[PDB]
Formats: structure tokens, C-alpha cells, sequence
RNA sequence: CGAAGGUGUGCUGUGAGGCAUGCUGGAGGUAUCAGAAGUGCGAAUGCUGACAUAAGUAACGAUAAAGCGGGUGAAAAGCCCGCUCGCCGGAAGACCAAGGGUUCCUGUCCAACGUUAAUCGGGGCAGGGUGAGUCGACCCCUAAGGCGAGGCCGAAAGGCGUAGUCGAUGGGAAACAGGUUAAUAUUCCUGUACUUGGUGUUACUGCGAAGGGGGGACGGAGAAGGCUAUGUUGGCCGGGCGACGGUUGUCCCGGUUUAAGCGUGUAGGCUGGUUUUCCAGGCAAAUCCGGAAAAUCAAGGCUGAGGCGUGAUGACGAGGCACUACGGUGCUGAAGCAACAAAUGCCCUGCUUCCAGGAAAAGCCUCUAAGCAUCAGGUAACAUCAAAUCGUACCCCAAACCG
RNA sequence: AGGACCGAACCGACUAAUGUCGAAAAAUUAGCGGAUGACUUGUGGCUGGGGGUGAAAGGCCAAUCAAACCGGGAGAUAGCU
RNA sequence: UAAGGUGAUAUGAACCGUUAUAACCGGCGAUUUCCGAAUGGGGAAACCCAGUGUGUUUCGACACACUAUCAUUAACUGAAUCCAUAGGUUAAUGAGGCGAACCGGGGGAACUGAAACAUCUAAGUACCCCGAGGAAAAGAAAUCAACCGAGAUUCCCCCAGUAGCGGCGAGCGAACGGGGAGCAGCCCAGAGCCUGAAUCAGUGUGUGUGUUAGUGGAAGCGUCUGGAAAGGCGCGCGAUACAGGGUGACAGCCCCGUACACAAAAAUGCACAUGCUGUGAGCUCGAUGAGUAGGGCGGGACACGUGGUAUCCUGUCUGAAUA
């Protein structure tokens, strides 16, 4: 039974990585929101 | 040990820094790692001395 | 203490019409 | 020029262990800790000057710090770099 | 020489 | 904590 | 010389309540009269925690299977050692990539974890362990695609896109064998090699691009030939002749292995070479490519597995001998050939056929423009230097990845 | 030569039994279909919610689909319990 | 300031200091790795790879600095055509990103209410986007009023659930006027006479005040209970200090504080006086904002839903007078 999550570091970084968020303004707002909440992990860091 | 070396010329300041880094900083570090150093307070004292000399060099050279 | 997650359909699909 | 002071900081400490001892007595090589960057050229120059010995080649590797479970807390050790330095027929330390 | 804090009552037999 | 170096080490088949 | 709270007892009021006090408790409480309410819980398949019930019940996760002796230990069906038995053997073996992230090795401990015990463990604690010019990443080049200076468009945000710049799942220089650690090795050691650049010396010489040309450079299916990996048998070498009959014999057991590189050039495949002259073609030019003419020979050139020599009078090697913290260490070491069979692997990105007609760019070779031609630069030989940084443990059809 | 035939790997899921507080939030055992193709598969891309994609079932779009998920309008409204 | 200290979990080891450079606190300085607007190029963030210019141990190889984009300005170059322009290079200045609310502008719902629902309501609300400030916006009448008069804007209480609007349903809802907070008026569309002539902005000096370290700061004893009293008992004292906190039970008099009186080498905000720089006083004459006002068509905003609908804004087509 193949499950939904099939890990891949390259796909994870290129999809939800820090640079991916900064590319668009919506991603920048995502980072801004999580800085405000004080989350330790801003994004998925390798 | 702060104003004693304030009036020396830049040539001696570089010389004293080199021997501070050369001896009592590298040698003490090797002694501590090998366990032959019992007076560990020298390490911090030497490190602060190196900082003091560098502070003088910056306020002497250039600005 | 904590609510379950799967929450399968416990009722059996057999209508008595 | 800060090459002299740089060479005085790349070397951190010697490494003591069974592998270190057997390597020294057999291969005439010393294993020691270096700075995180510590390029092979810098290590080679530092050993030549500070220890006043002749060296043949240097091999470096990076050791990842272990994850330790101290008290109620989880911690990690710092990564460090160790270098194997192969001395020539003439050895001092 | 590392200080050892007091562990939980089901601590390892140390 | 986080390791960031999943470099490839392919031993010759 | 004992507040709140807790827990009993005795009185008291038609009631919600009140009063006194025994024991625990240990420092706060509050009369009367007024004031304000997060002011009273048994239910809402209410919310949170704790604890019952079924119940010492079902179950303990593939019906591949265990038995015994010894050891350690407080304790042994499960751990270690030994002898049997059984299971997988295109795997339930050995390797990786992805993904995990110390699970690897040693010492020590058994609380929790392990669907039982546990001295054991992928558990706890401590220490140790990952060595590269040649592997890979990095790096040079590019596909789909992403971003995108100017630019076009759009209420704003922003959309699309040129020049460019990113993007391996592809192309691009180079190492093999043996030995060694408790844990790393094509990385360490021994032996024998190879590749790309800088500098210097010597002898020649025109060098010179994002520009031109070649090359890189490519489908499906099918068949034969030559091979090798590998296997079997014979010979050779060492050992054996044997607890139930026979077995010195055409009998039994084990071994009979050796790389990269360098030299030779084969089976096979492809193509006709050489010289001269000319041409608005290759966005400019060209000795290069393409095209047109002639003379000449009939061969040349390119590619190419395997084999054969060297590598190697080296390494490895059954077995034997000497000590064992009795796990293992050291020393020594014979033969090391031939025949037959044979691949889905190599020659072969080949050849023969078919319609659905089967990437790009760089590295490399080659020709010139601008510029310089006493220079610089290039070619050939020798010497020297450099090849950084990062991954290297372990699992990887699984107890370590996704469930 | 063949969307050719038989049949492993591989892909799929026609029948039966077991299993339904399972070993498993669709599996196992015994049979079964395709297996040179309209095939299958690794890696990387593109299509985004009244939209995508669909050899078309209202199928699939992170175990959720006749309109996904998350936050907000929001203490929506509830002549009902 | 100082006789104590080397931050905490957290003990230890090795040391510093005790009359002054131990430590601690404050001002001003120095250092300030890598990522991030990230800005030399790239990139899977904390990584990879460079070019140019300055100085150096074996050529080896090192150290530092610079090198993003956009807008404006200046210089030098520079096409298709002479000139020219576009374009290119160089130097300087400014911007970039982040941040809870408040402010202005550009877009803009639905649920819900109406016991259904479409006008309407919800609501110019939620949300998205842009820009700036410490506040912002608005603001000196082509305004009201009533033929009596007030004179910028903004905010609060009335007027007032009033007049009106409205499937005249649900709902929406003013103004005039009055009472308060606070008050400030100017400049250009232009010449002349007189030219620092007031007021402003930027840089020095001086006074005062405040912030950033701090200093002094009064006065209680004996017995009883008790593990220990700050409690009970008895007798005292301080108070411009019984505000608080701590101390073995409840402390004005044990400690830190509190009222009160003082303190600044150095950096700073505020209110003044005195210098410099730059625009700029006062008088006469003239001028006095045109594709605009207004109009047709379609919408929006004013309580006002096109109604008899004034007024304002705008997409489209037209279009005056100027005292």
C-alpha cells in the first residue's frame, strides 16, 4: 500500500523551502506570519 | 597591564601580539588538551591580553 | 483523554426500508 | 598578511585513542584536531612551522557531533575536523 | 566531571 | 540539532 | 496554650443552614450593618482529569522447528560457545540510489522500552569510529521547465516574455590488485599506473573569438558470427584408505587464482584515396566545410571485442608448525595447466529490415575577422609544482525508509 | 512482421474462503487477466477549487470531493432538539 | 560604586581583588563570523563560484577594497540618415526591507435581516492592495443664514429617532441653531520704489530644566509562650519617613526602602539669549487660475433608493461669461 507521503529532500526544499517562500509576496506573508507567532522553524530547513 | 603598552610604537605592538599568540596561547592550548596543564586560569588571562593589544592596534592604525 | 482520528463509519450500510 | 597568526589558530588539539596510537607507531602519522575550515594547505603549513617537522600529505575528515539526552533535555555536540598528517622518515613528536 | 541532576522517580538504576 | 548536509556518497557498484 | 481546609460526634431552626467540640492541619480568618456578583449543578450522546466494569477474559502479529551439553549469572527455553535438526537460496544472500541520521564498534547497567523472562538488544550511560588528484558531489554544458535587465500588458497586487541566467533524471579528464582495524578503505599501507592545469628550460613555429564547419549525435524489432564472465571434466599438486560388508584403485577429499596500465594488432564494421584549378554558398573573411572540373593509383584510412607478451623469478595459495588474555597471532608454503560447454554481458551508439522517422549544448578537432607579428601565443621534449572544498559509519524488499 | 499465441519478472484485480474491537483505515491464501505494447517504471517538471484533469465513473485532485484543505467574515442563521 | 568577585541550571577545579585599573552599574568608543532587502553572479537560506584594483614568506599562494537594480543630476561616448536623437560607460545623491494599532486613497463580499425573496439591509463592514506620519486627513467660503446676522478646519454634548428617505416594508437618518475643547492665518499666477525689513529652516556658543550611574536618610529594650518571635505583658523613642518588600509566627524603631536634602567627566530632548548661512519685510499700480463652470447620456456620494430632486464627483460626447 503506497502511502501519500513519499519523502524527497529536493522536492521538499524546492516546494516549501525558504527561497521558495521569498519568491512570491504570498510566501513572504507566510514567513511574516510565522515570525509574528514566534515559531522556531520558519520553514522546512534541510 | 592596560596603559603600560599604550605608549609603545606599532612595531612593538605587533611583536608582542605575535608572541602572545605564539607562546602562552598555542602552547597553553596543547598543554590543556594533553592534560598537563593544572593552572587553567592562564588560558582566559592570555586571551584577554590578546584582545587588549588588538584594541590598541585599531585605535592606533588608521583612525 | 484524546479524541480518535480515523473516525470510521461505525453504522453499517444496510437500510431497512 | 595574517598568515602567521592564522597558522597559530588552525591547530586546536591532538587526538588520543587506540586508532591514533596504532597509526603513529605503524604509519608514522599524527592525528590532531583542527578548526572547522582548516584547509589542507593551512594544516600542512602549520605543522611544518609550529612543530618544526617535515610532512608528506594531510588527510582531513569532519566528525558530526553526537546527539545526547542530558537530564530532561536533548542536546547536540559541535562538529569538529580531525586531520591525519603523515610525517616523513624523520619524526619528532 | 559533569554535574548530574536529580532524575524522575523511574530513573535508570544509576 | 538539524543536520543540513545530505551529500551523496555512491560506492562504485 | 493552634486560623482556613479536611474528618467525626453532639445540640439547634417549618427550610436552605447555624452553633460547640475530638483528631489531622499548619497560618491565616472575620462579627454586626450595608455594597457589588464569574453567587449555588445530577443530567446538556456537556468539557478536563482520576478511577471502575467486562477480566485476570480475548490476544501475545504468518503453522520455517527445534533438541541437548557446557559457560556466564542472584536467576537461562530465548544471551555466548559446541554438536545435531529445520527454513530461504532470481533470496529470507551480497550491493547501492532515494529516505533515515549514529541505529555502526567497544565497555558497562536492566528502571522504562522489547506484546513473556532477559545476564541479551536497533534500550540507558560513557568512550571510540567516516582519511580520495582518479568514487560521487562541487564544477563546464544543456532538456522539460523556472526566473527574467530593458520591453509589452494590466485598477493596485501583478501577467507574459527578449537578451541573459538557473535547471540531471542526460553529455564532459584520469586506478587497479593484494594486505590491514573491534568498527573506514578502489580513501590507509605495499606494488605497479594514469589524467588535467601553472611555472621554468631547449628546438621550431604565425597566433588569435560569443564567428564558420566537423564531431559530440541518439528509434523499434530481428538474426548470425566472434568472444568473455562463468561452469563441468581430465591432468597436476597435497592429504586419505577409513568405527556396519567392500575399497591402493578407471577410488575419495581440497586446491589448481592473479587486475588496471603498457606493447602488438586480430574476428568484425565503415568509407575509395592522393594532387591541382576554380566557385555570387556557410548573415564579414577563410588554407576549413560544401560544390564543379580535370591527372593519378587502386589501395589507403578510421573503428574494433577477445587473444597473446609485459605487469608478475611479485602477490595469493590447500596444508603444515609454534603460542593462545584460549577470541586469535606469528612462521612456512607444493601445483597453479589443458579440453569442452557457454550467456540476457562485450565487439554492437554495429549489421539487416520496418514506419510511428527516432534530444540539446559544451568538452574535443579544425578555419579565419578585429589585434599583434624583435613580442605575445602555439606545437614538441624534460624538470618542478598544484588538483582545493563537501559526502565517506550503519540500515537500505527492512525491526533503521513510507504505513 | 504482429495493439499475434503460451508463460515468469513486472502491471492489474474476475471468483472463493479467511479476516471485520483484523497482521492490514481493502490485506492474506488458492486460482485468475495482460505480459513488444493504446505497455510498464525511476527522476524532474506543468495544469489550483466553480478551477484542474478525466478512453467519462460525477471518477480523481495528500486515507477527506455533486465543488479539496487552512485562516478569516463568525458567537453566520436555526419558528428545531 | 566597591570588599568582594569569575551569569544561571550547578556544585567543583584553577584564580583575581580588599583603598583602589577585582567585580558590578552608566555615557562615549572598538570588535561585530555566516544567512536574511542581501546588494559581485548563482542557489535547495545560513552554501557554491568569480572579475577588477591595491600590498606581500618557495612561481607556489596569501590580505584588504570594490563590483546589484531602479530614479534624478553631470561628464564622456554614440546608431539606422548630415546634424540630432535613441542607446552605452563612468561619478555623485536618494530609494529598496521590516513593524501591533491608529490615518488617507484604489478595489470590495456573503452570511444575515426583511419571519420567503429580487429593490433594500448587512455595508462601504470583513478582506486584498498602495502611500505617509507621529499623528494623518481636512482647513482659510464661488460657506451658512435670513433679509437680523456669524465668519478656517477638526473633536465632544444637544438639537434628535425630530425633518426626511424607504417593496413608505424591514430599516436608514440629517441640517439649521445652541453649549464646550482649541484658535492662525498666508503664498504664487508681476512689475516698480525701498532692499536682511519681521517671521522661518540648517549649523556654533551660553543659562535653566529633564533623561542615561548614584549618595545620605530618623528612632527598642526586658520578661512569658514557643523550633524560631515581628506575638502577649511592661515601660520608651522617631515621624515633612507606619507607602511597600524581606527577615525562623503579625516589625514605624533588624535589613532594603520610604518622606526629605543632594549628585554628572561624557552624550542627550525641551524653553530662551547671542552669531553665520539660505528664501524672504513695507508701499503704489495691475493681475486674479478654460476644455474649466454648465449641459446631454451612464453611474456613484450626500439621511435623501430618480422621485417634483437641489448640491458634489466622475466614464463618454459637448461647452460659456470672465467681473
Amino acid at each position: 500500500m503506497k502511502r501519500t507521503f513519499q519523502p524527497s529532500v529536493l522536492k521538499r526544499n524546492r516546494s516549501h523551502g525558504f527561497r521558495a517562500r521569498m519568491a512570491t509576496k504570498n510566501g513572504r506573508q507566510v514567513l511574516a506570519r510565522r515570525r509574528a507567532k514566534g515559531r522556531a522553524r520558519l520553514t522546512v530547513s534541510k | 597591564m592596560k596603559a603600560k603598552e599604550l605608549r609603545e610604537k606599532s612595531v612593538e605592538e605587533l611583536n608582542t601580539e605575535l608572541l602572545n599568540l605564539l607562546r602562552e596561547q598555542f602552547n597553553l592550548r596543547m598543554q590543556a588538551a594533553s592534560g598537563q596543564l593544572q593552572q587553567s586560569h592562564l588560558l582566559k588571562q592570555v586571551r584577554r591580553d590578546v584582545a587588549r593589544v588588538k584594541t590598541l592596534l585599531n585605535e592606533k592604525a588608521g583612525a | 483523554n484524546n479524541r480518535p482520528v480515523y473516525i470510521p463509519r461505525p453504522r453499517p450500510p444496510h437500510p431497512r426500508l | 598578511m595574517i598568515r602567521e597568526e592564522r597558522l597559530l589558530k588552525v591547530l586546536r588539539a591532538p587526538h588520543v585513542s587506540e586508532k591514533a596510537s596504532t597509526a603513529m607507531e605503524k604509519s608514522n602519522t599524527i592525528v590532531l584536531k583542527v578548526a572547522k575550515d582548516a584547509t589542507k594547505a593551512e594544516i600542512k603549513a602549520a605543522v611544518q612551522k609550529l612543530f618544526e617537522v617535515e610532512v608528506e600529505v594531510v588527510n582531513t575528515l569532519v566528525v558530526k557531533g553526537k546527539v545526547k539526552r542530558h537530564g530532561q533535555r536533548i542536546g547536540r555536540r559541535s562538529d569538529w575536523k580531525k586531520a591525519y598528517v603523515t610525517l616523513k622518515e624523520g619524526q619528532n613528536l
